[PDB]
RNA sequence: GUUACUCCAAAGGGUGUCCCUGGCCUUAGACAGCGG
RNA sequence: CUGGGGAUAACAGAGUCGUCUCGGGCGAGAGCCCAUAUCGACCCCGAGGCUUGCUACCUCGCUGUCGGCUCUUCCCAUCCUGGCCCUGCAGCAGGGGCCAAGGGUGGGGGUGUUCACCCAUUAAAGGGGAACGUGAGCUGGGUUUAGACCGUCGUGAGACAGGUCGGAUGCUAUCUACCGGAGGUGUUGGCCGCCUGAGGGGAAGGCUCCCCCAGUACGAGAGGAACAGGGAGCCGCGGCCUCUGG
RNA sequence: CCCGAAAACAGGCGGCCACCGAGGGCCCGGGAAGAAGACCC
């Protein structure tokens, strides 16, 4: 129950630690807010 | 009586145009109202004449405000609002137009004047929208 | 401005004809015919010695871009009547196998999760789906057309309410005309 | 304590005289200077002030101890001559709330007067360190009452925060 | 089916009407300590403003116990009721009364406290808690 | 706070007065059956009957008790044929065709009525309007009909109505109409037993009533019950807006209002008075008469539940306009006992 | 936005677009691909 | 008691926002490790005027009243109901955020209470504004006018931003406003009847449970879902008198 | 679904009279309507 297939289309994220929202792969700052803290989607629990 | 055709003119400077000639005496007759344009971004342009249907008053709702839905109308309260209507002189000037959709039998095969002051060309930038959409999305038959 | 005269040029290819009357552009090859509206204030189309040309006469950075864009189109219509478009799609389940069928202008998946009421996708005008094992092809000449039906496909089978971490089952895009898909 | 929009404009006059001041109160701030303290370095990172400015001790003392903090984690004692320019020495009053019946405001606190273009705070560094001391440079600017600006001064008397920041 | 080997609840067509509002008091028909019960909530019920809860047969009330055996006084139990006086209607049109207003303390889950009821109940009610029609000689 | 919902309805406002007393059909539904829309007759009264359940739900296929009521309906005389085109903002008339043979009793209602208009000049009018359907001018074809309340004893001035007909076809309805056009239409040739229907009456009058039966609101406690005012409400507003808003709950006008009923199950259609049943004839009728009315001798529905309006009054009907989807089959229910017994 | 005043919200961010500057690269540079 | 005063307090309004409530910037760090799933010090920048204060522009015979009952309407800074995103999101659930104000947000116990506390139900039992909405609408429990008692202070007469018992609630609607009912004029001759339907109003509907899907997916177990499909009720709205009751 | 030709472009249609008189109202016997008026037979 792993599929890469869906991983590569369900895991290519970014998101803003300021606002939340869900940014595209290559990007630099936030389609709102402007903040430049994006991180990758969590692909595996953390904590 | 000047016939005059709505089509790809802006409708502010029609509508001051024909304001003055009702004025100064003419009798006026616009057809293809649904046709004329409005400049800028669709979502201010709706949400503007929404709030406008959206305006009553709230002890009796049958003393108004009755802002239009209909394109002929919409383009009849422009002119209007162009206006002396508080006046005797006014009233007798509005009494001098009308407006119609489309072009109806009596009027077909006749000269339709046009407003050069008045046309699109010359804009430059393309954010336009239409009468008609506006009507529509506020919920007019026509 | 950046120049004064940017100008853009496509040749046209073996057996293709391209028409230019009124920002309608019509492009004719061995497969069906292609029209599309590419307006905008101050640009130009026209033909030349075989070439498309596009044409503008003191641009801002703006309308550079929507030149190329323009000329990305066009190329696209010119590749699609030459040849053509194709993508490929993936299935993958843990428990409850789906069935995919396409019966009209619709795709239809069945006991998807475990569901009784299956879910449908809709198939645009010139798009043809073919289905492959675990495996379904979406081919045609319009590359829009083509990759809306294979999204509508994709979407079909989304989920909201619960982990997608263990929650995996779908259809999922693995190639899009000729590049794949890599995280 | 209260706001600092009340406390940083500058056009009350002058309120430092000791002799006459009844109930003023002592300095919270008592470290002026940092680091290394003869070690001849090189190059002069200092702030200065946009417009006239009345900085509280508070904030003087919260960007004292943010700055060292990074300066010795990053950098080490043995380098950073890290310096604070100004003294608070105007008394900030406030009326014991009657109401305005005999309102004569009761000293509270402290303040530095700054002037136009006046430097505040130095840090002397060496060629490797000059990114830090820009950090220590934005994290002050972020903690004071209204804008500031940064130089970067070469022996001689010389500016050359371009050239500077270009090779980095 | 999940679990139909052993169910508690069931399901009448006739919904009586509700007849009993909160402060009615009511007359304990099994072999239970308690004697009286005064109704303090009807449950699954909204209302509206100044609108009291009221119950009929078949409908499962929250309940005090006003007189009985010590360890019972004073406790909030659940309880359906079994039997009133006033009128309702059946399908074929005729209306059903009874001579007094009972109830039988039960559980939240529907299992009653107690082995046998004293007299008649409602079909209504043996049909929406089934294991009451067992415990009781006489239905209608 | 405490909230609540308000004290009635502002869906019916303002309530007043209907215009007329015949009530008028402002919609008309989608029905591919190239049929007359609806009917009309007069209130009778209200019996039960016990049937076995037809309709979805449990209690299908139990015997249950269903009260009914009955509507008289004497057959309808078609006298014109009416045509309508797309006007700027809407349809508007174009041309009417009258009959030339009419019952005397028609000059009560209509009191200028032409005095030649013979059949040729008829035939001739009917063809024009043909031609002009032929041409592709018109947009709807309706029928003008009139009541005869003169078959049974009730009056000699009658009704005048307009109905729509169903379909699409402009010239399959006027085929019909030119069928239909100078004769008598009964119940049955239009209505199916076991359909759903829309009924239209103007509701009975009680004048002018206060606000706690007008719109439900609350009786005052009862030290206002000694002041003077346990039956009026409290105020009729706030300071700003120093107005008296519509909204505020008053006196006046309750009842004779126009209102639409939705979905009533047409049950069974009679003949001069009677029912069939399995093997017997029934006179529905009871014992005694129908009270505030007599006795019923033409024609009748079976109307299940009630309908609004006095007993000697005009009701109007037609096919459902909002039905569910699980509907009752079309087909007569399977009846058990009907009520003769004395209705007083 | 269509406000001289009587009667108009910031610290902090965006190179969104139009401009003035200064260094490192540029006959092969910033990637884009075949390979070590 | 008289004469006066908004030159001067109590109150509604107006101004202001120290205080208050609601936010934000940077990042000390806490979180197996990991700044930002969650929590976020110290300093610095703001919104609102529903919390209290400050001031004395308006009003000294406008109405001076708190709370409750009744009745209407508005905002969102969203508790439930519809839809989505991240998670230190296995499922069942939780935590934090975005759109969204169409509908719902109740019944009781002690106290004059608003508030707060408690009980049983409930999908949840959100909060604010409208002269702290509403006394020419009701009530009059509270708010120390005149009578009286206790304590304390005072030589005393007396007093108490202390407690306790008792203690007058007026009005024939001039104008406008709204609910409903009638008579005229006009619409270029008058009259009968049938229609169109500009425009206005609507919550006319809103919500819960049960069966089945299924003891299934998920999961070490224990526990424990969803789409579709079938039934019943509660609240709201509009009618009717066959049945049942008054 | 309810109100709705005073919708000032103040409407459409069929028929009657007119350019003594079509038609209406009061009066009379009533009620399914109703504070006076209005509505209905
Ligand atoms: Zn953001």
């Amino acid at each position: 129950a792993r599929f890469p297939e869906a991983e590569a289309r369900i895991f290519r994220k970014l998101v803003c630690m300021r606002c939340g929202a869900t940014n595209p792969w290559g990007a630099k700052k936030c389609r709102k807010c402007g903040y430049k803290g994006l991180r990758p989607k969590a692909r595996e629990p953390r904590g | 009586m000047r016939i005059i055709n709505a089509e790809g003119l802006i409708l502010g400077r029609l509508a001051s145009k024909v304001a003055k000639m009702l004025l100064e005496g003419e009798e006026v007759v616009i057809v293809n109202a649904e046709k004329a344009i409005i400049t800028g971004n669709r979502e201010d342009i709706f949400a503007k004449y929404k709030q406008r249907t959206e305006l009553r008053t709230r002890t009796n709702p049958r003393r108004g405000p009755f802002y239009p839905k209909r394109s002929d109308e919409i383009v009849r309260r422009t002119v209007r609002g162009m206006l002396p209507w508080k006046t005797d002189r006014g009233r007798k000037a509005f009494k001098r137009l009308k407006v119609y959709v489309g072009v109806p039998k009596e009027f077909e095969g006749k000269e339709f004047e046009t407003i050069s002051e008045a046309h699109m060309s010359r804009l430059a930038t393309p954010k336009y929208v239409t009468v008609g959409e506006v009507a529509k999305f506020l919920g007019g038959k026509f | 401005p950046v120049d004064a005269w940017i100008r853009e040029e496509i040749e046209i290819p073996e057996g293709v004809e391209v028409t230019v009357e009124g920002n309608t552009v019509k492009v004719k090859g061995p497969k069906g015919e292609l029209q599309r509206e590419l307006k905008y204030p101050g640009v130009q189309i026209f033909t030349e010695d075989g070439k498309v040309v596009i044409y503008k006469e003191f641009p801002r950075k703006k309308d550079v871009a929507i030149v190329r864009t323009f000329k990305a189109h066009i190329n696209n219509m010119i590749k699609g009547v030459t040849e053509g478009f194709k993508y490929r799609l993936k299935v993958v389940y843990s428990h409850f196998p789906m069935t995919v069928k396409v019966q009209g202008d619709e795709v239809v998946i069945e006991n998807f999760l475990g569901e009784k009421n299956p879910r449908r996708a809709k198939i645009l005008p010139g798009v043809t789906v073919k289905v492959k094992g675990s495996e379904i092809e979406v081919e045609g000449i319009d590359k829009e057309a083509v990759g809306q039906t294979a999204a509508n496909i994709e979407q079909a089978t989304r989920i909201t309410k619960w982990d997608r971490r263990v929650f995996q089952d779908g259809i999922y895009i693995v190639e899009k005309a000729g590049k794949p898909i890599k995280f | 304590l209260r706001p600092a929009k009340i406390d940083r404009d500058v056009d009350k006059p002058a309120y430092t005289r000791r002799e006459y001041i009844r109930g003023a109160p002592g300095p919270k701030i008592t470290i002026f200077d940092m680091g290394n303290l003869s070690a001849e370095f090189e190059y002069e990172v200092s702030l200065h002030a946009e417009q006239a400015m009345q900085i509280r001790q508070n904030a003087l003392e919260a960007i004292r101890i943010q700055v060292n903090r990074y300066l010795q984690k990053n950098v080490g004692r043995s380098n950073y001559h890290f310096k604070i320019r100004v003294y608070p020495f105007q008394v900030l009053r406030e009326n014991p709330m009657n109401g305005m019946r005999r309102p004569f405001g009761k000293p509270i606190g402290l303040a530095a007067r700054v002037r136009k273009d006046q430097k505040i705070l130095t840090v002397w560094v060496n060629g490797q360190h000059l990114k830090f001391a820009l950090g220590a440079m934005h994290r002050a600017k972020m903690k004071l009452p209204y804008s500031a600006y940064y130089r970067i001064y070469d022996k001689e008397g010389n500016d050359v925060t371009t050239k500077v920041l270009s090779t980095m | 089916a999940k679990k139909g080997a052993g169910a508690t609840r069931g399901i009448s067509p006739v919904r009586p009407t509700r007849a009993l509002p909160i402060g009615a008091y009511l007359k304990v028909a099994d072999n239970s300590g308690a004697k009286v019960i005064q109704i303090i909530g009807v449950v699954g019920y909204k209302g509206t403003r100044r609108r009291l809860a009221a119950a009929g047969v078949g409908d499962m009330v929250v309940a005090t116990v006003k007189k009985g055996r010590p360890d019972m006084r004073h406790q909030v139990v659940r309880a359906v009721v079994v039997r009133q006086r006033k009128e309702y209607r059946r399908l074929d049109g005729m209306r059903v009364k009874f001579e007094d207003n009972a109830a039988a303390i039960v559980t939240p889950e529907g299992v009653p406290r107690g082995t046998e009821i004293r007299g008649a109940i409602a079909r209504e009610a043996a049909e929406r808690w089934v294991r009451l029609g067992s415990i009781a000689s006489i239905v209608l | 706070k405490i909230h609540r919902p308000r004290r009635g309805s502002l869906a019916y406002s303002p309530r007043k007065r209907a215009k007329s007393i015949v009530p008028r059909i402002r919609s008309w539904p989608k029905d591919s059956e190239v049929r007359m829309l609806g009917f009309a007759g007069y209130k009778a009264g209200m019996t039960h009957i016990l049937m076995i359940d037809d309709s979805p739900g449990l209690t299908k296929g139990k015997e249950i008790f269903v009260p009914v009521t009955i509507v008289e309906v004497p057959p309808l005389f078609v006298y014109g044929i009416r045509a309508y085109k797309q006007g700027y903002l809407g349809l508007e008339t174009a041309t009417e065709v009258w009959f030339h043979d009419l019952h005397k009793n028609v000059a009560r209602r209509i009191k200028t009525l032409p005095k030649n208009y013979n059949e040729e000049a008829f035939q001739a009018k009917l063809g024009q309007l043909e031609d002009l359907v032929n041409d592709g001018e018109i947009a709807d074809v309706r029928l003008l009909v009139h009541t005869q309340p003169w078959l049974i004893g009730l009056k000699k001035k009658p009704e005048v109505m307009e109905y729509a007909i169903g379909g699409d076809d402009v010239k399959a309805k006027f085929d019909y109409a030119k069928e239909k056009i100078g004769k008598e239409l009964r119940a049955g040739e239009v209505l199916h037993e076991g359909e759903l229907l829309d009924v239209i009456a103007v509701t009975k009058g009680k004048g002018t009533q206060g606000p706690v039966k007008r719109w439900g609101v609350k009786v005052q406690f009862h030290k206002a019950q000694r002041a003077g005012k346990g039956r009026h409400i409290g105020n009729l507003g706030p300071w700003h807006p120093a107005r008296v808003m519509w909204t505020v709950p008053q006196a006046g006008q309750m009842g004779f209002h126009h209102r639409t009923e939705f979905n009533k199950r047409l049950i069974a259609i009679g003949e001069n008075g009677k029912l069939v049943l399995d093997g017997n004839e029934i006179e529905i009728t009871p014992k005694g008469g129908f009270p505030h009315y007599g006795i019923v001798r033409s024609d009748f529905l079976m109307i299940e539940g009630t309908i609004p309006g006095s007993f000697k009054r005009i009701i109007r009907v037609r096919p459902a306009i909002r039905p569910p989807k699980k509907k009752p089959p079309v087909e007569r229910p399977q009846i058990t006992y009907v009520s003769r017994e004395s209705k007083q």
